């Protein structure tokens, strides 16, 4: 079994180390952070609409 | 000895580039618990408890691109080696453990001494502490062993 | 507004990611790489013939 | 001073290879940017036709490689 | 109406999601798939339920164009890159990456020979590197 | 700011005059610091002088306590003037950056020269003494302001997001204060409205519990070098020293009303050192006085009465809110008349898309009625 | 009273013309509703602007009761005062009205931008990049939150604080104005003895 072997373990592990050190940043910037920003957008939009309505309501409430 | 080889993800890398040049929402995550650690409100942690989210997401993507697609005949799991998985788990587990140890807070380890003051310290509590310190490393080993054995047997 | 992931180029973001986000993990990985190439980078002729 | 650390320092014009790039993006977006194409951790899409197309293709090229390079 | 995509949903049903309040609800009682107001949003039931919005031709009373003074903010900075520009940059980069990966895939799976063949007709058997040169005292 | 060849020429030309000026400023600042340090050791409280230890309740890590490890010398005007304190603060910033550069030089020997070329090509990390004319000083200040703009929003977002995600205000007044604290600089925040946020956050995170990442963001926003960051109690010490000096000068100015007699340029510098007045805003004396008075009001009566300032985290967020510009929006509204997915028009609609359009289009009600009637008929037939 | 210097120069006629122009473009969008129902942004802006304008006019001397009874009456005490009825302060009020108009204009601009964005969304011709460019605040907040390790997309506590926010009804406005008038009167009483 090669899965139990060690005669070329370093070169074999270079695949994981390249994935970790060089490909993970690309996936981070190109795929993951974009998806999570996209997920964030709706709630932030809703909260900021509510904040603007709150400002308008306070503006109206101070009139007499 | 220097062996030059390539992973079996090149077509999947091509598909990722083609299908993720534009943004898309993600709403289904294999391990969602990394995002919600605190369940009672008004509780907060001064430690960087959300540092694992990025590594978790990348690890899930990588292991899924390998393991799930390996069901297709002649698809190769390029990393399927016991000691390589040991290296991966060593990196993650020991890195987090050293993050907690570099904090230089020894009281953090008070809970390792299992039991209460009623129990004899040398013959019960100290032996339990020895076993628990052993169990941390055994948890690392068992994690990587379980991942390797399941794939191999299946 | 400024964000590392959106404004910095890829090499710069890589350095920032592994120096101010995951420095301990990078250190442990480099340690393991050195160990592997120090103790797991040799193969005898008989080992090559067998496997 | 030699190289910029900011992605905003452009090396080409905005219209460089606009047409081919738009065709490539059209190919990417037509089936993937859909409500029912909800992925599981970016690896398993929701669109059925992606499976229907990609499973045979992956098997075909892997089998060709195995038959002509490995089992040979 | 066109065939273009809309605001991404991730395959989620907004009537039961954890952020459902952020999605407006229409007269029919179906929460929108986007922050916008949608009149014809629907829900489809596969193994899992998912919300879908079908674009359609609808006329909306268009408030007249405001002056540039009241919506333009000239706070741009040298590091700033807009989402449109980022999309352009990433599109070009991914186009070139896709071409390169395609060439790599073709070579790897159809042209590259495997090393150390039994017959010796294909692939290299390996060789030594970093051998000394011009160092007689070494031996 | 990005590096440029003109700035490189400027800093190379003024390198040695700048070093000589820095040395002279070092002598003067050492004298000023010696006076202040002697006064602190002699007249300071026992906790402040003995450096009492304040540990966090979770991991028992020591950090500076605002109440115990910071002390406002109310009678410092007798020994040290306001201008001397300002000089010491400016020199502390310049000395920190120079010290980091000297450490790099000593560490790497002669291999730091190309990095020195990168260093002199930008005004971000060069001392103020390298500018020998007004225009050069203006460009240097512009670089400092640019770095502040780059760094402040991350600090503000970190604070706001962590609190909002893990806690909520107790009462309506705290809610209003918290919401108005993080408004953009295009609107004027009322310090009386925003002050309760200080106590609300004192309940959450005091300065003694500030996290290392938040500290890094804050030091970036304050033009304090962050590499090597090291333990959080080093840059934390720098922050504490800078704001302790600032509070001493603030007490002097408030008590003696020096700002009213302060000239325009000196007033602008005073506001700038408090991170209240960017130079690119081209503020006049009215605006500067308004911002300074708001800062004094935010400090509150208790500052003069007892020398106790509000929570330092909230204070830093408040002052750095002046560098939180509105999000940029460029382009005429007519650009919204275009289309984004014309490149897909050639593809048309497939069978599934046509089905979705048919079922969810204007005829959706008719299709739904027909489908439900057909299903009901089939169910009845089945039974 | 002490003299007050105006921050900006503008005539009352110019201000009224500007208000009419601002409210005239939104007539099609403006929709009437029951007095007890919640009000819209256009209704709130119109009420505030007209209230300030007619308060200034009544202080000046242009006693046009027909409009004053509509744009200024919100309390039974106010109605009684109107029935009985039937310099520095003025300058400050005019400046405040001008500032209020300049404050409302950006809100209408954002509303128009959102209308156009919605129009393009319903057509299927709106990319997320365009939406983020034309809604910069949302874009910046999301990007910053993710960049500082705020991955989560749900904010239950802030929503709990802001979820029940909505524009008030006319009757609620009347009650709040009555409360404020009572508070001001009580304040002047304390001022007196
Ligand atoms: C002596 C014989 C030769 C060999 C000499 C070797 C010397 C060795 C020295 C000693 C080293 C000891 C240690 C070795 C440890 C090895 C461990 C290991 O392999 O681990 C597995 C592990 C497997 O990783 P993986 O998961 O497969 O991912 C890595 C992949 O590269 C894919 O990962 P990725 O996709 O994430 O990578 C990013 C990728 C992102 O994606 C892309 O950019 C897409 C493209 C991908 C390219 C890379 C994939 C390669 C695919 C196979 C080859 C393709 C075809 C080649 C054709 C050859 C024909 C003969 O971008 C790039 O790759 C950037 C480069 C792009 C180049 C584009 C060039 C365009 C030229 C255009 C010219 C036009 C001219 C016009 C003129 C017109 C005139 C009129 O390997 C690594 O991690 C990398 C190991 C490298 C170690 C360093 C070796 C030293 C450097 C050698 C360079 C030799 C150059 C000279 C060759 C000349 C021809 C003979
Ligand atoms: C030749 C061998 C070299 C060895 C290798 C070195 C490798 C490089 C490592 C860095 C070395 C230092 C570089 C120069 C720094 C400049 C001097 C200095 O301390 O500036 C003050 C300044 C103090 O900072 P702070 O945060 O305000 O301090 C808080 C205290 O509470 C402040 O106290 P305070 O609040 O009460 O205020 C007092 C203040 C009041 O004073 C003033 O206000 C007046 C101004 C005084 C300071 C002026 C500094 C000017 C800096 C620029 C110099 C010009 C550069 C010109 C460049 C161009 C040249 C052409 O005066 C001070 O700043 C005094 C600070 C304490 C003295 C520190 C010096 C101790 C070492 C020297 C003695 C060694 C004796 C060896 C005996 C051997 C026996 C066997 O220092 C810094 O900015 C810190 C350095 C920043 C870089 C850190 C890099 C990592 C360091 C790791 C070291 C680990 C151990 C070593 C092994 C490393 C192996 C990996
Ligand atoms: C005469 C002068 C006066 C006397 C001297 C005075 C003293 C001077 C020294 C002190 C100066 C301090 C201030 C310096 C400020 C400038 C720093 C800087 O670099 O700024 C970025 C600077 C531009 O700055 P900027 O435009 O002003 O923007 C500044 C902004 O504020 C943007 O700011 P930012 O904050 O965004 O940027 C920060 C960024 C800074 O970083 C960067 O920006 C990256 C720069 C490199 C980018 C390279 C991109 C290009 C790559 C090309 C690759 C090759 C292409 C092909 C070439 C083919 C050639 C044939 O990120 C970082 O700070 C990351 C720090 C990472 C630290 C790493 C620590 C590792 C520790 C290891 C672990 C240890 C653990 C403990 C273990 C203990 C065990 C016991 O970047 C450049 O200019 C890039 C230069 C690229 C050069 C060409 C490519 C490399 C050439 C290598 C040649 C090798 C030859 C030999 C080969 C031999 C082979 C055998
Ligand atoms: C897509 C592919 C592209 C290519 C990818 C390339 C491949 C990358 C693969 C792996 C990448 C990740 C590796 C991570 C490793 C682990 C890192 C880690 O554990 O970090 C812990 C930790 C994290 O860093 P941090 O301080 O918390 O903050 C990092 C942030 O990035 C700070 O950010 P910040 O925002 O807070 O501050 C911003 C700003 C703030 O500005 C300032 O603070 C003012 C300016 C400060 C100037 C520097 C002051 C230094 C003071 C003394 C430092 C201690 C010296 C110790 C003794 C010397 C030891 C050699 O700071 C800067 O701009 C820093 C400028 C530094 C420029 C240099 C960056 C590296 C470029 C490459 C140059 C070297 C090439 C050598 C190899 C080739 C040879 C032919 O690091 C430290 O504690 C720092 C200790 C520094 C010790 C000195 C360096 C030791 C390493 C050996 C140096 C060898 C020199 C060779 C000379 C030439 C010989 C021929
Ligand atoms: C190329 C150069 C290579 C260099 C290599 C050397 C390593 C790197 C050098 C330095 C690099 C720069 C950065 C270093 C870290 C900076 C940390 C920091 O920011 O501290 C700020 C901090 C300033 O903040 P602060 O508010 O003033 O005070 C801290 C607060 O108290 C804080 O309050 P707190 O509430 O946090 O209080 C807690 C605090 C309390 O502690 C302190 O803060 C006090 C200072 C430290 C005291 C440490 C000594 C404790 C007593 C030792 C007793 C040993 C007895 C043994 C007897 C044997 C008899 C046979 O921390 C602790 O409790 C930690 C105690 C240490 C525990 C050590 C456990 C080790 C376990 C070993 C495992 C097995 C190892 C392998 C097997 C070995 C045997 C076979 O700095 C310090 O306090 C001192 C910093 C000293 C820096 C290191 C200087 C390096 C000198 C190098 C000389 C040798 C060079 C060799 C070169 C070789 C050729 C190249
Ligand atoms: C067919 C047989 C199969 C056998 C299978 C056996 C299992 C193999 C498993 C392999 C995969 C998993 C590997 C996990 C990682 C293991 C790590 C490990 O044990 O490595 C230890 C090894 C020990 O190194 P070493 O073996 O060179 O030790 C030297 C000791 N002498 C000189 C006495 C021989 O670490 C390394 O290889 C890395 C060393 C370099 C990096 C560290 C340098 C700093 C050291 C600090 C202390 C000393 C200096 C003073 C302080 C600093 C001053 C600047
Ligand atoms: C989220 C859950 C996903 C579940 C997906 C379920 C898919 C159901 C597939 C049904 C059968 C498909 C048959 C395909 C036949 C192809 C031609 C052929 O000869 O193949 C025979 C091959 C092998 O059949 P064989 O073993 O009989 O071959 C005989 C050949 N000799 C005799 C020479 C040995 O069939 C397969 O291997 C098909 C197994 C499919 C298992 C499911 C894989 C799912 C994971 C991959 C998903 C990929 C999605 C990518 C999308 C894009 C991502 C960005």
């Amino acid at each position: 079994l090669e899965p139990m072997s060690t005669w070329y373990l370093a070169s074999w592990a270079m695949v994981w180390y390249y994935a970790f050190f060089f490909w993970m940043p690309m996936v981070w910037t190109d795929i993951m952070v974009p998806s999570f920003v996209y997920n964030k957008l709706p709630v932030i939009h809703f909260l900021q609409e509510k904040r603007a309505e709150q400002k308008l309501r306070r503006v109206l409430d101070e009139t007499y | 000895m220097f062996l030059f080889f390539f992973c079996d993800l090149f077509w999947l890398r091509l598909l990722l580039c083609m299908y993720y040049c534009v943004w898309s929402r993600l709403c289904f995550i294999v391990y969602f618990n990394c995002l919600m650690l605190i369940f009672d409100f008004l509780l907060f942690c001064l430690f960087d408890l959300y540092l694992f989210v990025g590594l978790c997401l990348f690890l899930l993507l990588w292991f899924m691109l390998f393991n799930l697609y390996s069901l297709i005949l002649y698809y190769c799991i390029t990393y399927l080696n016991l000691y390589l998985l040991f290296c991966i788990v060593f990196l993650l587990y020991i890195a987090f453990l050293f993050l907690f140890c570099f904090l230089c807070d020894f009281f953090l380890f008070n809970n390792l001494l299992v039991g209460d003051s009623f129990m004899d310290v040398f013959f019960i509590r100290f032996l339990l502490c020895f076993l628990e310190c052993f169990s941390l490393l055994c948890r690392c080993l068992s994690t990587f062993l379980r991942l390797f054995c399941n794939l191999l047997s299946s | 507004v400024y964000t590392r992931w959106k404004c910095d180029r890829l090499p710069v973001f890589q350095l920032k990611l592994f120096t101010q986000e995951y420095p301990m993990h990078a250190a442990v990985g480099i340690f393991t790489i050195i160990f592997l190439w120090k103790h797991m980078s040799h193969c005898s002729e008989e080992t090559e013939r067998k496997y | 001073v030699l190289f910029s650390t900011y992605r905003s320092s452009r090396l080409v014009s905005k219209e460089f290879l606009h047409g081919p790039v738009m065709r490539f993006r059209a190919l990417g977006e037509y089936y993937f940017q859909r409500a029912w194409n909800g992925t599981l951790n970016w690896a398993l899409p929701g669109e059925y036709r992606l499976y229907a197309v990609m499973i045979p293709f992956i098997y075909f090229y892997h089998r060709w490689h195995n038959d002509h390079t490995l089992d040979r | 109406v066109g065939n273009g995509p809309t605001f991404s949903t991730g395959g989620e049903c907004m009537n039961t999601c954890d952020i459902q309040n952020a999605f407006p609800m229409n007269d029919r009682g179906v929460r929108s798939s986007s922050p916008f107001q949608e009149p014809n949003t629907a829900i489809y039931d596969s193994y899992l339920a998912w919300t879908y919005f079908q674009p359609m031709d609808v006329h909306i009373e268009k408030l007249p164009a405001p002056e540039a003074k009241y919506y333009q903010r000239h706070t741009k900075k040298p590091w700033d890159v807009s989402s449109t520009e980022l999309t352009e940059i990433q599109s070009r980069k991914k186009y070139f990456q896709t071409l390169g990966y395609l060439v790599a895939f073709i070579y790897l799976y159809f042209l590259m020979p495997k090393e150390k063949s039994f017959s010796g007709l294909s692939g290299p058997d390996g060789h030594w590197i970093m051998l000394p040169k011009g160092r007689p005292e070494l031996f | 700011m990005q590096g440029s060849w003109s700035v490189l020429k400027k800093n190379c030309s003024n390198f040695f005059p700048g070093l000589l000026a820095f040395a002279q400023q070092t002598q003067e600042a050492y004298g000023i610091w010696l006076r202040i340090y002697n006064r602190q050791q002699k007249y300071g409280p026992t906790d402040f002088v003995e450096q009492s230890e304040t540990f966090s309740p979770d991991y028992h890590k020591r950090f500076h306590s605002q109440d115990k490890n910071m002390w406002v010398d109310k009678e410092l005007c007798t020994e040290v003037s306001q201008k001397e304190v300002a000089r010491l603060m400016t020199y502390k910033l310049d000395m920190w950056r120079m010290a980091h550069c000297a450490g790099a030089l000593l560490a790497t020997g002669g291999y730091a020269i190309p990095f020195g070329l990168f260093w002199l090509a930008n005004d971000t990390w060069v001392p103020s003494s390298f500018n020998l004319t007004g225009e050069e000083l203006r460009a240097w200040r512009e670089a400092q302001d640019l770095y502040r703009y780059r760094s402040a929003p991350s600090y503000l977002t970190d604070t706001k997001w962590h609190f909002d995600f893990h806690a909520y205000p107790w009462n309506e007044t705290q809610e209003r204060a918290w919401d108005d604290l993080f408004e953009k600089n295009d609107v004027r925040r009322d310090p009386k409205v925003v002050r309760p946020a200080a106590e609300m956050y004192d309940g959450f995170i005091k300065f003694e519990l500030i996290r290392r990442k938040s500290l890094r963001h804050l030091c970036r926003s304050m033009n304090i070098p962050t590499f090597p960051m090291l333990a959080r109690l080093c840059n934390g010490t720098r922050v504490r020293d800078y704001w302790n000096l600032a509070w001493c000068e603030d007490y002097m100015v408030i008590t003696q009303r020096l700002h009213e007699s302060m000239t325009d340029e000196e007033l602008y510098d005073y506001a700038w050192r408090r991170y209240l007045a960017p130079y690119d805003k081209n503020l006049n004396r009215e605006q500067l006085m308004e911002r300074v008075e708001d800062y004094f009001e935010f400090l509150g009566p208790d500052f003069v009465a007892h020398g106790k300032a509000p929570n330092l985290v909230i204070l830093t967020n408040y002052v750095l809110g002046y560098y939180n510009d509105p999000a940029y929006l460029e382009g005429d509204i007519s650009e919204l008349d275009k289309n984004d997915y014309d490149h897909l028009a050639s593809w048309g609609k497939d069978a599934f898309l046509r089905r979705l359009e048919f079922e969810n289009g204007p005829l959706r009600d008719q299709v739904e009625a027909h489908t439900q009637r057909l299903l009901a008929e089939r169910a009845a037939i089945a039974k | 009273p002490p003299h007050y210097t105006r921050k900006s120069s503008a005539t009352i006629e110019q201000v009224e013309k500007e208000i009419d122009a601002l409210l005239g473009g939104a007539e099609k969008l403006r929709k009437t509703s029951t007095d007890d129902q919640p009000m819209d942004k256009l209704t709130l802006m119109e009420r505030c602007l007209r209230h300030a304008l007619w308060s200034y006019h009544k202080e000046e001397g242009r006693y046009d009761f027909d409009q004053i009874g509509r744009w200024v009456v919100y309390t039974p005490e106010d109605e009684v005062k109107l029935a009985q009825l039937k310099r520095a302060s003025q300058d400050k009020r005019l400046d405040d009205l001008v500032d209020l108009l300049e404050r409302f204009k950006p809100v209408l601009a954002r509303e128009a931008i959102m209308q156009r964005l919605t129009i393009k969304h319903l057509e299927g011709q709106l990319g997320v990049w365009r939406y983020m460019d034309w809604c910069p605040e949302v874009r910046d907040r999301a990007e910053l939150e993710v960049d500082i390790t705020g991955w989560q997309w749900w904010s239950p506590l802030e929503e709990r604080r802001l979820l029940p926010v909505r524009l008030r009804s006319v009757n609620e406005v009347r009650e709040i104005m009555s409360k404020t008038q009572a508070k001001k009167s009580a304040e002047a009483a304390e001022r007196n003895p």
